[PDB]
RNA sequence: UGCUUGGACUACAUAUGGUUGAGGGUUGUA
RNA sequence: UGAUCAAAGUAUCACGAGU
RNA sequence: AAUGAGAGCCUUGGAGGACUGAAGUGGAGAAGGGUUUCGUGUGAACAGUGGUUGAUCACGAGUUAGUCGGUCCUAAGUUCAAGGCGAAAGCGAAAAUUUUCAAGUAAAACAUAAUUUUGAACGAAAGGGAAUACGGUUCCAAUUCCGUAACCUGUUGAGUAUCCGUUUGUUAUUAAAUAUGGGCCUCGUGCUCAUCCUGGCAACAGGAACGACCAUAAAGAAGCCGUCGAGAGAUAUCGGAAGAGUUUUCUUUUCUGUUUUAUAGCCGUACUACCAUGGAAGUCUUUCGCAGAGAGAUAUGGUAGAUGGGCUAGAAGAGCAUGACAUAUACUGUUGUGUCGAUAUUUUCUCCUCGGACCUUGAAAAUUUAUGGUGGGGACACGCAAACUUCUCAACAGGCCGUACCAAUAUCCGCAGCUGGUCUCCAAGGUGAAGAGUCUCUAGUCGAUAGAAUAAUGUAGGUAAGGGAAGUCGGCAAAUUAGAUCCGUAACUUCGGGAUAAGGAUUGGCUCUGAAGAUUGAGAUAGUCGCGAUUAUCAAUUAACAAUCAAUUCAGAACUGGCACGGACUUGGGGAAUCCGACU
RNA sequence: UGGAAGACCGAAACAGUUCUGACGUGCAAAUCGAUUGUCAGAAUUGAGUAUAGGGGCGAAAGACCAAUCGAACCAUCUAGU
């Protein structure tokens, strides 16, 4: 998924885009990844505290659809 | 040949459907010489060959 | 050790094809595998690419020469020669 | 022992197209790839000394590359040497300025005839 | 040969003294590890000596 | 499997705004580097290139034409050299000696290299293995090292035949024997060991 | 325009007709 | 051990158009 | 054991003896085969035997690709339009001449104006080469289906120097201002300049910042051997999550299990090359191997290939591996854990920097780019802009043909399921010099019609007192000998050899000892805070300084057994002459 | 130290020395065993490709050219005599 982007800044700015139909959330407990599908790069935001991770979920816009990987 | 070239293949491929045993019915046909389909090409014992 | 105080080089051939040949090869395959000094940059920095060819690896200035040695007998003799006539004709 | 490898290609001989690196696959499977040749460096070619800053690609993936990674952004970029470049900008200067140094010297000599 | 790079560093042996030994590596005399610092010590000492 | 390296050389095309390249046989003392001066105003100076009249008798000469623009038949390889041996006036023609020797006339037009052509004596080195021989053989042509027809049988050899041991005639053949007959010493003058001081006149 | 599918055409030698042409072959107007 | 293409220059006529 | 009419094989599990012994009877492919692959049914014929079963026989199914090949490209070479020649066909022909047979313009004036001479094509599934990975999934298929994530090409949209001189804002400062200039006028937004990028001394750095056109260079682009440098996977071995096995005894033991992708971002060495500083003599630096240095070394400070590796994104306590839990269970869901080192061996390859050898000097073409130059256009700063953009993201499209398995003592060619022949890729443990032979593990076999007898004669494999070639055509066959280390070593000689000459010694096991490497650390003193923590100094110390870690080599000494000691296996009988061809 | 050589011992590989062995109505229209030559190069070899019959090719035996070579094979002249 080849892009990495680790500034939260960016990964927002490909979420309002005119491709992104698609996102996976996973909150996992080795580390909890935002990814968004656009279809080659798709662009993964890995926030690493978990507690930002909480509050980063809404700031996605709520037009673009979430897969709620649990 | 293991990937055989496409003329082969068709030229082949008639060739699979020679190799079936004649229906039975036709072989009650009244002067009706047909016994078996006799051509029957089976692959070790009539090849295509050369 | 001088290991061999006849053969040197010529003791790759050893055994196979008699003496007499391999006395000339000695002088040979001394002179060609040789540094010679490069008219052009001064340094003794000229060794036999090919036959007939010898490059300077300093400079990069590649020379014709005669095929075992960088200057062939004939060769000196030759562009003397030339030279030679060259005064007289203009002057 | 461990896992053995097999040949994706049908390409089975050792040929030059066909050089293949031992790769530990996921499913641990340890299955072979095909390794394209190790491109060799553009050359300098007036002295073959190996260009800096110029990309070293199988010649047809120098336009699938973007066009600043096979320069050097000055005169003779790739042609010539750089170290060979300052000789060659000193050459063109000597050849044409003690030209005109003959020059001069064959002017004066035919007024004050 | 090693032994005499990290020497070169710290300085205790002058640079000629070194090229001596380094070529002296090469060609027999200084046969084990053991043998190359007696030698140094030795030469360096000599040198103490004279001076 | 030509024992003499080449020297590419290029030039100013004088008609189109072009270089052209050109393969010229490298005399001896040509360092890559060097200028040539292709010319009938042209200075004496190894490997320019002049037309016949231009060089003063007993400079030597490399490359030459036979006939002017014929691009340069003559002492191609390793060491051979002509002699400019003088002039005839009368019909423009310069007086050269051969490489073999034999003396010919050549128009003053023609062009040739003042050089001793490089990698001279090629010769020299005996050889020791029939493994270079071999790879020599194999860059220039299919000469075979060549078989004995007296080996032979006399359905592949006129010569080879034998319970004993025989050509059993004279191995010297006419020019006029007609092929296959010229299995030999085609038109020998005289055969057995040269006695003496070779060199013509 | 892009991308994609179907049909019909595109050999050579040669005659005639068509028109474009052409050569210090050669003629003429200037 | 290097580069040459777009005739520049000069001269005579055209010296029209638009404002 | 199961089944059937019948079962040593063939049907098959479990079990059990072994086999090939990872240079395979294995795991893949080409060349080849042509349905042979696979399921089901399963009888006669076939499997020189049986045969319920099969490569048989009958009935069905199965070979999905933009990225792998073909395709395309050229090679050796070929097909052929020519002027011709031939009886024609055709040219055991490369003929190759044929107004300009030629390639051609995002170009216009006066032969439009530059250049440019076999047209044409085929020809390698191993050469060159646009671009795919991982996991899951079939009875039989997968770099191909699916899922998921990429990459290329064609094309299409958006973005990618610019917001300044000036100034809205602010009294000014200041800020937007990528960076703007100079002068006038009391002043000015009045006159008014540029704008096809910037930085770095350089080595050169980067996300874009004029392809219209010429020339030039590089890539493509190349043998063999030797070694070095660096990596991957296998291998050796320790600890630690786990399971298994042994457990009379002993063993934290043995086996197994610990995984990480194309692709992109960043990092980026050994090595090399280059640059700046500087000027080396007392040769220095340095390789295993001797290459470089006033053509500037060493050193010091840099730069560059992305060469090789690292870490992240890839990666949903993913996928996947290991052991459990739930449900008899399947399916499916759930629970952890998936980890720390060491080494060079390569029983392998890749790649870097090099060299040896040569009267060898180790493709071509498509194709791709680079740089210099000549147009033009874009040339407004209240700044709009743009930009085949050989950019960064996203949209669409990608055709055509192939893909089963076999690749051999059963899918090939030999009338055959024939000891034959038939090109390559893949690389475990131990012994050891070996990819040797031999044993073993994994994978695959156990079918070569069998049983009982095991006669002669055989074949294939051995042994034989004493004598020892008497044998015979002839030491043929057979045996001796063999490795290693040490000692010793002639005739003759082209001085290289002869040579492993000859002739001798010795080799196990156990138990010690020595030698042979890597890396930092100590020691002494002082100040501050509570031996602990923080700060400062110095060279000697130094042949293991000492300490520790590594991993085996070569030597020496005892003890020891029934001469047992290259114990299997590997593996020259020797010398003296002569004839003949120099030799391989 | 280094690592040369159509060098040597000998694997893979290629060949076939001697047993005048097995076999010789065989597994085989040339195999099998033992033994053995050579094995870094005038090496080994695949694919593509050239050379075609009174011709080619030949490190040369009259060898080979699809089990065939002192002139292939096939048809025809030819039910030749």
């Amino acid at each position: 998924m080849p892009r990495e982007i680790k500034e939260v800044k960016d990964f927002l700015n490909k979420a309002r885009r005119s491709d992104a139909r698609a996102v996976k959330i996973k909150k996992n407990p080795t580390n909890t990844k935002f990814k968004i599908r656009c279809s080659r790069f798709l662009y993964t935001l890995v926030v690493q505290d978990k507690e930002k991770a909480d509050k980063i979920k809404q700031s996605l816009p709520p037009g673009l659809q979430v897969k709620e990987v649990k | 040949a293991a990937h055989k070239s496409f003329r082969i293949k068709q030229k082949l491929a008639k060739k699979l459907k020679q190799n079936r045993s004649v229906p039975q019915w036709v072989r009650l046909r009244t002067g009706n010489t047909i016994r078996y389909n006799a051509k029957r090409r089976h692959w070790r014992r009539t090849k295509l060959k050369l | 050790a001088k290991r061999t105080k006849k053969v040197g080089i010529v003791g790759k051939y050893g055994t196979r094809y008699g003496a007499s040949l391999r006395k000339m090869v000695k002088k040979m395959e001394i002179t060609q595998h040789s540094k010679y000094t490069c008219s052009f940059c001064g340094k003794d920095s000229m060794k036999r690419a090919v036959v007939g060819i010898w490059s300077c690896k300093r400079c990069k200035r590649t020379v014709a020469g005669g095929a075992w040695v960088y200057s062939t007998t004939a060769a000196a003799s030759v562009r003397s020669a030339v030279r030679r006539l060259r005064e007289t004709k203009e002057q | 022992m461990v896992q053995r490898l097999t040949l994706r290609r049908r390409l089975s001989y050792n040929t030059r197209s066909n050089k293949r690196r031992i790769v530990r696959t996921p499913g641990g499977r340890l299955v072979y790839q095909y390794v394209k040749k190790n491109p060799t460096v553009p050359r300098c070619g007036q002295c073959k000394e190996k260009l800096h800053g110029i990309t070293p690609s199988r010649p047809s993936e120098r336009p699938r590359m973007s066009k600043r990674l096979k320069t050097v952004s000055r005169t003779y970029g790739g042609v010539l040497c750089h170290s060979c470049l300052r000789e060659r900008i000193v050459r063109a200067f000597l050849i044409e300025e003690q030209k005109i140094v003959k020059a001069l010297k064959s002017q004066r000599e035919a007024l004050v005839k | 040969r090693r032994l005499l790079k990290k020497y070169r560093d710290s300085k205790k042996i002058d640079r000629h003294l070194y090229h001596d030994l380094y070529m002296k590596c090469k060609g027999n005399v200084f046969k084990n590890k053991r043998v190359l610092m007696e030698y140094i010590h030795k030469k360096k000492a000599e040198k103490q000596r004279s001076k | 499997g030509r024992g003499a390296p080449l020297a590419v050389v290029h030039f100013r095309d004088p008609y189109r705004y072009k270089i052209r390249k050109e393969l010229f046989i490298a005399p001896e003392g040509m360092h890559t580097g060097q200028f040539v001066y292709c010319g009938r105003k042209a200075t004496l100076q190894i490997g320019n290139v002049m037309p016949l009249s231009q060089m003063p008798e007993g400079t030597i000469i490399c490359n030459l034409e036979e006939k002017t623009g014929d691009r340069g038949r003559l002492a191609r390889t390793s060491g051979n050299y002509a002699t400019v041996i003088a002039h005839n006036q009368d019909t423009k023609k310069t007086r050269v000696k051969l490489p073999s020797g034999a003396k010919k006339v050549v128009p003053s037009a023609n062009r040739a290299m003042v050089g001793i052509v490089a990698g001279g004596g090629r010769i020299d080195k005996p050889i020791l293995k029939a493994g270079r021989a071999y790879h020599k053989y194999k860059v220039k042509r299919n000469s075979w090292p060549k078989v004995r027809g007296v080996a032979m049988n006399p359905v592949e050899h006129p010569h080879g035949g034998g319970n004993h041991q025989h050509i059993g005639k004279a191995s010297t053949v006419k020019r006029g024997t007609s092929a296959g007959r010229k299995v030999g010493l085609i038109a020998a003058r005289r055969t057995g060991r040269i006695r003496g001081g070779k060199g013509d006149s």
